[PDB]
């Protein structure tokens, strides 16, 4: 403002922010067992047992 | 081995006419049988993670 005695004066500010976040987990579990057995009482001692 | 005599018999000739081939076998009295059972079998297993 000025009167004819001036007064001067001014501002101008300017704030900004930007923030980001990401996050990744995968878990892959996987078991298998497997027994086979057979028992034979045909009556070969080797060819009865191959 | 064995610790005791296993060739002695006692008396009359016990047979053990058996096994794969046709001959004649004996049994000794120190032993009470001895079968011929002729078996065979096997097993298998399988593991993963």
């Amino acid at each position: 403002y000025e009167d004819k005695i001036n007064v001067g004066g001014g501002l101008s500010g300017d704030h900004c922010k930007k923030f980001g976040g990401g996050k990744t987990e995968r878990a892959r579990k996987a078991m298998a067992v497997e027994d086979i057995i057979s028992r034979v009482r045909g009556g070969s001692s080797g060819w009865s047992g191959g | 081995s064995t610790p005791f005599d296993n060739e002695f018999y006692n008396g009359l000739c016990n047979r053990d006419r058996d096994g794969n081939t046709l001959t004649y076998y004996r049994r000794p009295w120190n032993v009470a049988s001895l079968i011929y059972e002729t078996k065979g079998e096997k097993n298998f297993r399988t593991e993963h993670y």
